[PDB]
RNA sequence: UAAUUGCGAUAACGAACGAGACCUUAACCUACUAAAUAGUGGUGCUAGCAUUUGCUGGUUAUCCACUUCUUAGAGGGACUAUCGGUUUCAAGCCGAUGGAAGUUUGAGGCAAUAACAGGUCUGUGAUGCCCUUAGACGUUCUGGGCCGCACGCGCGCUACACUGACGGAGCCAGCGAGUCUAACCUUGGCCGAGAGGUCUUGGUAAUCUUGUGAAACUCCGUCGUGCUGGGGAUAGAGCAUUGUAAUUAUUGCUCUUCAACGAGGAAUUCCUAGUAAGCGCAAGUCAUCAGCUUGCGUUGAUUACGUCCCUGCCCUUUGUACACACC
């Protein structure tokens, strides 16, 4: 499984819930935005959390 | 064909053979192709090689060993019975003198003589255990190409190997032979000996 | 000042080093040429990046290179993608992208590792097994 | 190319010293039917023999074979090291024997009698038939034979 | 100020010993212990030494 | 002038890195050669031990570690800085010394 | 046990710990053992933070 | 134009200069030769008993034309091999040393080799001209 | 022999208990019309061919 | 002098495992904590984290 | 059991036989004739000496030879 | 999903442990900082062949430059990125692209609650109780034993040979260790067939041992299918060292003796890629010995990518005369 867990999805949702004017759907921006904006402990995670944000934005650009 | 010499002095030959066209060691792989259908995309031979070296890997995906070339398969079968396992430059150099020996007496490719040869040891259908309260009795099934192809493989190596081991015949005098007797449906060869009882036991089994 | 690349090669624990200058067109390793690395069938291998890309591109340069550690097979293959490495890397520095390019798609449409090296590595030996996989026998009674 | 095609002067399998030896076959091996001999020890003889080994047993005409006889049975006088006998500084004679192909098997009943009448520990692990030399006796040598 | 019950000793298992139970089976002399591990392993951060994997 | 040989030795990298980044920064602010540090091959202590007092369980094994790091810098100066900079640059957990030429 | 255990714990908790927990194995009032274990807040038992944060 | 033995092969370069040795017939062989099995671990002497020591005194030359400086310990370590245990696992055994050590005798008497400082011999410049021609040799060969 | 080549056009799963087995749907290669079940061994994809000695079993589920 | 720099930190660890086992041992009554060394040229320096100084 | 030495008759007969083949080898003599194994070894040198055979390959395990032209 | 991993669904809501996250290790970095304990290249000086300028070498620092190889600090780098197909079109899966890397990137480490009468008083100066304690169960010194041999079982080593034994030559790894108030690693030189001896030397170590020139493996050649020269047991003779020591053979060297075993019945273990298997090396024990173990690296596969049919596990449901829990 390749699945995201729930610190990550709910971190995220938090993320992009009041930053929504920023967070675009690049991954490489957005993780140093993620860099920029928040307090964490893990490049890995901080990957996890870029990947997914992104996915979201997406999908929220699909309505 | 144009030579380019060089401060390494490089034989013509060798550039002859390099530029003129990618063939195996001595060996083309122009004209020879499939025989028999079904046995494309499985047996592969329309890339090139030189020899019949590569550390690749194929055991990852379900299915690259089969764009794998089979005269590499063929090698990996033979290391084994495990006096030979890593032994793979002996089966390359056994391999070479095969091919010699079936170029010698068969002029043919002897690359589609071995295509034949397989593709002629293929058992076209193959038995299974049902598991059948009781007897569980053996039920009589299709074969995929591809393990089909592998079979064929295995039973003439190892048909070469019960020769060649208490015989002082070597691995590829057997092998050559066999690949001879199989190539045509003799019925000499230990290959198509199974082939035929196999078939016959899955008529029997529907 | 002889404009020249260097570059290198990689296998489990083999690996080569290899210097490409302009020159007069050698070809030779560990003071010895090429013709002469004799396990004496992968010969072939190493030939490859010669042909694929084909020999007047070689004698325009000269090229030295030696290895180090592995296994007597392992060394083959760091040079034989050591040496596609340098000559492409004298084409990214000295010659255009489009023959660079030319070049390694060549190489590509053939590759055997060839310039990008076999990531596969030994595993460790896991305790109570006499390899990373393998494991001693039971008895059960 | 060795190819010859001598048809009578070639002798098949023949005896010397009580045992016999293939003449159809590499000598040195061949001599190595013998007791109290080894593969080196008959290179070493035949080697001190001035004798052409390519060749099959039953060549090498009787001059050779005697004189091989003779390299053999008397060791040291062709040059043979004292370390490479069977038999070394003996017991009571005290010298070096490369003792051969029965006088192998005497010499030994000799020293097993020998300690088994002095009743030493080896000679009593003779005696019943164990294991000699200290090895466990527990788990090897059943099938016993 | 007897000789010989020392009679034959000097190699072998016996001059190599633990210092918590004078255990010599299997030892461990690097770095100049000689623990059995039966004591090591309990001694084991009581060295100051870690693992990580 | 003298030409001075250092090398340090720790477990603890990040107090022997700061403290060789000091020694650099403090040689540096008047300079003097500037000799690098030269980080050597890192040395692990190996241990394999069985999990386990009396063996009764499944082999279970241990291999502790000691992760060992060493570098060393020269240096060329007079008599002050010499004496100032060995003993000003100091931390537990890391092991120092000095050599002369 | 009980009222050193819980005093142990509620001074910690009172210095700011995160978590604890007491644990007291063997035979207390009888010959079966018996580990009672007495604990508050939070702690976690696997990760290399472990081995970062708490102290046994 | 110029010639070295790197550019030739080993085995071929090695019995090209041990027959020519034997056509020279000036090596100074010893007479135990024939007998020594060339190592504890070994399980025959030489099969060809003649002319063994010429291919072994020829290896050594390419060894030290190629080498800085070599010595005895790394030539038993070098020429010794796996052992036959028979029933036990077999293992690596360091050839004869007095075989070694005799090679190297006669060859510094030759002046091929030398004694180098720092340990150990190394090639004279005669025997590197020397070697230089046979390497040649083996080169031209080729009609 | 009146052999039969069948190319694959749809996996219907691994019968057998054990899983050794392979069902498969096989158009017959000279009728078009003609879609057919079958067993099989080997690994096998779709867009591939097996050679039939009987045309006509048409095997179902299986242990 | 003269040692191995791996058998001196191991002897380091070795010296810092007695002592702490030692102040364990003997300084039970005085709430001892842990220790702390400081290797320096000329007085090597031994920290002593207990509960009472009065005592200790 | 295999044959060791010449007869002159078998060396009539290998001179007479192996240019039947267009495949030629070790254990082909052994097998057509019965011969030493050793001896198939210095025949097919007898037979590299002039044109009897065709060598295109040989190595120190196994050799490989033809008809001779 | 691999996951109480999520989607969600909802008398539940909101929280926690576990898993995950985490740390280690190995894989990418021509991007940074460095380096006579890592390397190069040129420069000097120098050997050899060719000489046409070149090729191979040597020269500890001749000096200079560089850091790509090497090493190690910080960092970057993958998140299943992009496309496509799937799916309530969610969580997610499949394929392709590219990528050093697309199985949780790999392999590890760590590891919950509850419980076992699991093992351990022969690890402990941890320890209750009992016993003993001076003709002691303490301690020391005399030897022996633990190895004793009709037999049964377990882990394993070596063989049954031509995909091989043997003789030559090629020569290629890496994890590691190493002498102070002492005697490690030992190079190198000499002697000895060898084992070994002997005289020196480097090293408390990326400096020397050591490129640990390991193994198999490779090429040439002797062998000729014959329990054969495969096999090397058993047994004998003598030489070495080891060692206040060798008998109950320590181990090794030399020579001789050449057992059984022709792929192994019923039964059965291990394993899906640098994996199995083979291969040998170090360390561990070492004042000697590994056929043992922990790690290392070298050569390097077949087959599957699934199933619960066996053996059991996980969740639900159901039935129950069981709760010492189907023994
Ligand atoms: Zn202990």
């Amino acid at each position: 499984g390749r699945v995201r867990t729930k610190t990550v999805k709910r971190a995220s949702k938090a993320l992009i819930e009041r930053y929504y004017p920023k967070l675009t759907l690049d991954f490489q921006t957005n993780k140093r935005l993620c860099d920029e904006i928040a307090t964490i402990q893990s490049k890995r995670l901080r990957n996890k959390i870029a990947g997914y944000t992104t996915h979201l934005m997406k999908r929220i650009q699909k309505g | 064909f144009t030579p380019v010499v060089l401060a390494t002095p490089i034989p013509e030959e060798v550039q002859q053979a390099q530029t003129e066209i990618k063939l195996f060691n001595k060996w083309s792989f122009e004209e020879v192709e499939v025989k028999d259908a079904s046995l494309v995309d499985y047996v592969q031979v329309r890339q090139p090689i030189f020899v019949a070296h590569t550390a690749g890997r194929y055991a990852n995906k379900r299915f690259r060993k089969a764009q794998c070339p089979i005269i590499e398969r063929l090698t990996n079968s033979l290391m084994m019975n495990g006096r030979n396992n890593g032994k793979k430059l002996k089966a390359v150099r056994i391999i070479k003198h095969t091919l010699d020996i079936i170029n010698v007496l068969t002029d043919q490719n002897p690359i589609q003589v071995v295509v034949d040869a397989i593709t002629n040891t293929g058992p076209r259908e193959d038995t299974t255990r049902v598991g059948g309260g009781g007897a569980a009795r053996r039920q009589a099934v299709d074969v995929s190409p591809l393990r089909r192809v592998n079979q064929a493989i295995a039973l003439l190596t190892i048909g070469a190997r019960e020769a060649a081991f208490r015989n002082i015949k070597t691995i590829a005098e057997t092998l050559a032979e066999e690949l001879i007797n199989a190539a045509k449906g003799s019925s000499t060869s230990y290959a198509i000996k199974k082939k035929d009882e196999l078939e016959r036991v899955a008529k029997s089994n529907r | 000042a002889v404009p020249s690349v260097q570059t290198f090669g990689k296998k489990k624990s083999a690996t080569a080093v290899a210097h490409v200058k302009a020159g007069k067109g050698l070809i030779k390793v560990n003071g010895s040429p090429i013709t002469l690395v004799e396990p004496e069938i992968l010969r072939f291998k190493v030939y490859e990046p010669l042909l694929l890309v084909g020999l007047d591109k070689f004698s325009n340069i000269d090229i030295r290179v030696r290895v180090t550690g592995g296994g007597h097979v392992s060394q083959v293959y760091a040079i034989r993608q050591a040496i596609a490495k340098g000559l492409v890397a004298y084409h990214q520095k000295y010659v255009d992208e489009q023959s660079k390019n030319e070049l390694k798609k060549a190489f590509t449409s053939y590759d055997r590792t060839l310039l990008i090296a076999d990531s596969r590595r030994p595993e460790p030996k896991k305790f109570g097994g006499k390899g990373a996989r393998s494991r001693f026998q039971k008895s059960y009674r | 190319s060795l190819v010859v095609q001598e048809q009578g002067s070639f002798q098949h399998i023949l005896r010397l010293l009580n045992t016999n030896v293939d003449g159809n076959i590499k000598i040195v091996y061949a001599l190595t039917t013998i007791k109290g001999v080894g593969r080196r020890y008959s290179n070493l003889v035949c080697k001190k023999a001035d004798v052409d080994l390519h060749k099959r047993a039953g060549e090498l005409t009787q001059e050779e074979l005697e004189r091989i006889v003779q390299i053999m049975q008397n060791p040291t006088h062709y040059k043979i090291p004292a370390w490479f006998l069977n038999r070394q500084n003996d017991i009571t004679d005290g010298k070096d024997y490369h003792t051969l192909a029965n006088n192998v098997e005497s010499k030994l009943r000799d020293d097993l009698e020998r300690l088994k009448k002095i009743r030493a520990h080896r000679g009593i692990r003779h005696f019943w038939g164990l294991r000699v030399r200290g090895q466990h006796t527990k788990t090897t040598g059943r099938r016993r034979a | 100020e007897n000789v010989w019950f020392s009679h034959p000793r000097r190699y072998g298992k016996g001059s190599r010993q633990c210092r918590v139970c004078s255990s010599h089976t299997g030892l461990i002399r690097k770095y100049g212990l000689n623990i059995c591990r039966q004591c090591f392993r309990e001694k084991a951060n009581d060295i100051g030494f870690n693992k990580f994997r | 002038i003298i030409k001075i040989r250092i090398t340090l030795t720790s477990t603890k990298v990040k107090q022997l890195e700061n403290v060789s980044s000091n020694i650099v920064k403090n040689a540096e602010q008047h300079n003097l050669v500037k000799k690098g540090p030269v980080r050597l091959p890192t040395k692990v202590l190996k241990i394999s031990t069985r999990k386990t007092p009396n063996g009764e369980g499944s082999k279970t094994w241990e291999t502790y570690e000691m992760r060992i790091h060493k570098r060393y810098i020269d240096l060329e100066a007079p008599v002050q800085i010499v004496k100032r900079i060995t003993q000003i640059t100091i931390e537990p957990g890391v092991d120092v010394e000095v050599v002369v030429a | 046990i009980r009222r050193a255990a819980y005093g142990v714990v509620r001074y910690v908790m009172e210095s700011g710990a995160k978590g604890c927990e007491v644990v007291v194995s063997g035979k207390l009032r009888a010959a079966r053992a018996k580990a009672m274990k007495f604990a508050d807040g939070f702690l976690i038992h696997s990760g290399q933070p472990v081995n970062d944060f708490i102290d046994t | 134009p110029g010639v070295s033995v790197r550019d030739v092969a080993a085995q071929d370069f090695i019995n090209a200069y041990a027959s020519f040795l034997q056509r020279q017939g000036k090596l100074e062989v010893p007479g135990y030769v024939d007998i020594v099995k060339t190592s504890s671990g070994n399980e025959m002497p030489p099969q060809d008993a003649e002319g063994w020591f010429y291919k072994r005194a020829a290896s050594v030359a390419r060894h030290i034309y190629m080498r800085k400086q070599v010595g005895v310990g790394k030539l038993n370590k070098l020429y010794g091999g796996a052992k036959s245990r028979g029933v036990r696992p077999y293992k690596h055994i360091d050839a004869s040393g007095s075989i070694n050590r005799k090679v190297l005798q006669a060859l510094e008497k030759i002046g091929i080799v030398e004694i180098s400082p720092k340990g150990g011999r190394r090639i004279s410049e005669n025997g590197q001209r020397d070697l230089d021609r046979i390497a040649a040799q083996t080169l031209e060969e080729d009609e | 022999t009146p052999v039969t080549l069948a190319k694959v056009i749809k996996v219907l799963g691994r019968t057998g208990s054990r899983g050794g087995v392979t069902q498969v749907r096989v158009e017959f290669l000279e009728d078009t019309s003609r879609t057919i079940v079958r067993n099989v061994k080997g690994p096998v994809r779709e867009n591939d061919i097996l050679v039939l000695m009987e045309s006509e079993r048409e095997a179902r589920r299986l242990r | 002098a003269l040692i191995s720099k791996k058998r001196k930190l191991v002897a380091d660890g070795v010296f810092y495992a007695e002592l702490n086992e030692f102040f364990t041992r003997e300084l039970a009554e005085e709430g001892y904590s842990g220790v702390e060394v400081r290797v320096t040229p000329t007085k090597t320096e031994v920290i002593i984290r207990a509960t009472r100084t009065q005592d200790v | 059991q295999h044959a060791v030495i010449l007869d002159q008759e078998k060396y009539d007969r290998i001179l007479k036989e192996v240019p039947t083949y267009r495949y030629v080898s070790v254990s082909v003599l052994v097998d057509r004739l019965k011969i030493g194994g050793s001896l198939a070894r210095i025949a097919l040198r007898h037979l590299e000496k002039e044109g009897i055979i065709k060598p295109i390959s040989k190595h120190s395990k196994q050799a490989i030879y033809t008809r001779a032209t």
